RNA sequence: UGGGAGAGGGUGGUGGAAUUCCCGGAGUAGCGGUGAAAUGCGCAGAUACCGGGAGGAACGCCGAUGGCGAAGGCAGCCACCUGGUCCACCCGUGACGCUGAGGCGCGAAAGCGUGGGGAGCAAACCGGAUUAGAUACCCGGGUAGUCCACGCCCUAAACGAUGCGCGCUAGGUCUCUGGGUCUCCUGGGGGCCGAAGCUAACGCGUUAAGCGCGCCGCCUGGGGAGUACGGCCGCAAGGC
């Protein structure tokens, strides 16, 4: 299933559930999300949202950063999507010749 | 029964069609990438043309055909192999001519050819 | 590897028949580096096939090998947007490896309870042209012929 | 092996001289490039033009089948 | 005055290849299509092959780094009508010149109106694929339109992103087309590399983006915006 780590931070089950609903956007692509792992962390500048997810067509590794922990998470999701969309379609590029 | 006749090779990128005629140009038999059993892009392979040319030749000889004049149309991959297979069939291949249609700049082609 | 074509290991001829091919077969039988065990199993098998059919074990073994050698195989190649099963000739080195491999594997799918016996019998069937080993070879070949049309994609 | 060499004086403008003109046609009926006819730009221009007339009179082909 | 080259323009004719369709013949189990497929077509006889016919559009090779035009642009061949342009002679006129706000004309494609025409192609549209989805790309269809006449529209990466004219400032090399005395020389075009010089650089360099003069057009931070309002033009679209 899905693991979430809050490094040197406390978070709530609510917040954990939020992340799960946010990662859920990746379900769009109808591909297997294998051991998704989210790491939440606090720098002096803001929060950091890390993630490593493996799929049948490669790994997704992304880091999101922002003063607002939710935005940091949202940017993490944005970076993950762009990667997942490349993983899922890059092979189609060279179908001809 | 016809001893001599013609062999037409219609060879495109998608398929190779071979039709053996009489000397007037009327078909006695024919074969293709479909007849020898292939579907899809496989019909455009050289081997396909080979089986096709053979099956067409075999059928033709069964009507007594011995010599043929080979008329070739198209730039398909299975072209030369069809010509090959006709020679190596047991027919005389009295001649070989390419009669591929080419316009002197007629009709606007489909989008994919521009 | 990338730089050069690697060197085929020259094996040491076996003690009982003086045969590099036998040695190779032994190693393929050999699990966990227990070659003494491996050696016995084959030689025990060599005893058995003599009892069941009085001939030269060596002759049987070698005949079984020549019967499991695939002369043609398919190797995939994704051309364009599809993976074509391209028909290829097998190098004699590889013919050997596949033959000895399938022999042991098919042997160890058999129902009789002792290895030496399975190894014995499979070598007997493969010599006569029966058994799962030869079935593998026949199949691999049929796949290749089945895709003769793609034989121009050969590298 | 340039065609212009194989002939002496001829009329570049004579559309009836099938015998000379047919030299300047490939075996497939096409008009030959300068690199085969050895003609200058100016002479090739006249050659092409009178070849086309000869075709319209019926004396030269527009195209020919290629025998192998 | 005497010549030259050219897809310069307009009008009337006319040739062959190919596509499609229709007719006749012959023949059978598929054809077509794609990356792979499917839709589609086909035993109600398709595809492939032969003969006949109809019709529209575009002109293979020649063809080129080529030619012509002010620009847009111009390509089978014949004829008629007609423009620009170059050369040699150095014969005539005697500054008759340059530019050019307004004006006028021309102005690719798409589009519009009236009428014809319609083979191929193809916006819109319908279907098949592809894809997570695919109002696309690919595939099978498909109407305007694409073509002709006349009348409109007046835009563009309408580009050399480079206004026109004149004079001046190394050469090398390829090419088109004239005139020599024909080695080569000299005109007029079209390219390339480069003297000096220019340039922020890239680059330009006797086809200047160098050095000068004349006249015109134009710019004055990005967005808002080629928008609004007014006016003028247009059938509308929409243009200035
Ligand atoms: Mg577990
Ligand atoms: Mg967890
Ligand atoms: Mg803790
Ligand atoms: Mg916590
Ligand atoms: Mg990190
Ligand atoms: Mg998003
Ligand atoms: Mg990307
Ligand atoms: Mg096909
Ligand atoms: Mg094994
Ligand atoms: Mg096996
Ligand atoms: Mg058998
Ligand atoms: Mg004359
Ligand atoms: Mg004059
Ligand atoms: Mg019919
Ligand atoms: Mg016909
Ligand atoms: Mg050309
Ligand atoms: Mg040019
Ligand atoms: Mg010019
Ligand atoms: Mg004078
Ligand atoms: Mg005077
Ligand atoms: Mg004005
Ligand atoms: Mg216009
Ligand atoms: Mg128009
Ligand atoms: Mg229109
Ligand atoms: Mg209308
Ligand atoms: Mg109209
Ligand atoms: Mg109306
Ligand atoms: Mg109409
Ligand atoms: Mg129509
Ligand atoms: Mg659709
Ligand atoms: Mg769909
Ligand atoms: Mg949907
Ligand atoms: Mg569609
Ligand atoms: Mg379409
Ligand atoms: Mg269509
Ligand atoms: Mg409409
Ligand atoms: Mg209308
Ligand atoms: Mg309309
Ligand atoms: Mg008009
Ligand atoms: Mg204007
Ligand atoms: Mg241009
Ligand atoms: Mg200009
Ligand atoms: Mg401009
Ligand atoms: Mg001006
Ligand atoms: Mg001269
Ligand atoms: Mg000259
Ligand atoms: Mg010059
Ligand atoms: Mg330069
Ligand atoms: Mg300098
Ligand atoms: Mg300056
Ligand atoms: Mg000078
Ligand atoms: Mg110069
Ligand atoms: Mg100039
Ligand atoms: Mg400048
Ligand atoms: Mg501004
Ligand atoms: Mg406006
Ligand atoms: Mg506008
Ligand atoms: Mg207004
Ligand atoms: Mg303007």
């Amino acid at each position: 299933t899905m693991n979430i780590t809050s490094k040197q931070m406390e978070i709530t089950p609510a917040i954990r559930q939020h992340v799960a609903d946010r990662l859920a956007k990746l379900e769009k692509w109808q591909t297997h999300l294998i051991n998704p792992h989210i790491i939440l962390s606090k720098e002096p500048q803001g929060f950091v949202a890390d993630a490593t997810i493996n799929t049948p067509n490669g790994v997704l590794v992304a880091s999101g950063k922002h003063e607002d922990m939710y935005t940091a998470i949202n940017e993490l999701i944005n970076k993950l999507e762009r990667q997942l969309n490349k993983l899922q379609h890059k092979g189609e590029a060279r179908r001809a010749a | 029964q016809v001893a001599s006749g013609r062999a037409y090779i219609h060879a495109s990128y998608n398929n190779t069609i071979v039709t053996i005629t009489d000397p007037d140009g009327n078909p006695i038999t024919w074969s293709s990438g479909g007849v020898i059993g292939y579907k899809g892009s496989r019909k455009g392979t050289p081997y396909a043309a080979q089986l096709a040319a053979l099956d067409a030749a075999k059928k033709a000889m069964a009507y007594g055909m011995q010599s043929v004049d080979v008329i070739v149309r198209g730039t398909g991959a299975g072209r030369e192999q069809a010509i090959r297979a006709l020679q190596a069939s047991g027919l005389q291949v009295k001649s070989i001519v390419d009669d591929t249609p080419v316009p002197h700049n007629g009709c606007r082609p489909k989008k994919k050819f521009r | 590897a990338r730089r050069r074509r690697a060197e085929v290991r020259q094996l040491q001829p076996d003690l009982v028949y003086g045969d590099v091919l036998v040695t190779a077969f032994i190693n393929k039988i050999m699990r966990d580096g227990k070659k003494n065990l491996a050696a016995r199993i084959f030689y025990d098998a060599c005893k058995i096939i003599q009892e069941k059919t009085g001939q030269e074990p060596l002759k049987v073994f070698k005949q079984a090998v020549e019967n499991v050698k695939p002369r043609m195989e398919v190797r995939s190649r994704r051309v364009g947007g599809a993976n074509y099963q391209v028909p290829m000739e097998v190098s004699p080195r590889r013919q050997q490896s596949l033959a000895l491999r399938w022999l042991v594997q098919a042997a160890n799918q058999r129902p009789e309870r002792r290895a030496a016996v399975r190894i014995a019998h499979e070598l007997m069937d493969a010599a006569e042209g029966k058994g799962g080993a030869v079935k593998k070879k026949e199949d691999v070949e049929r796949m290749a012929e089945a895709n003769r049309a793609y034989a121009h994609y050969r590298w | 092996a340039k065609v212009k060499a194989t002939l002496g004086e001829f009329d570049l403008r004579d559309y009836r001289n099938v015998e000379v003109l047919k030299r300047f046609l490939s075996e497939t009926g096409k008009i030959l490039p300068r690199r085969r006819t050895g003609l200058s730009a100016k002479e090739q221009r006249i050659l092409a033009k009178t070849i086309k007339r000869a075709r319209i009179l019926g004396l030269l082909p527009f195209t020919e089948k290629l025998v192998r």
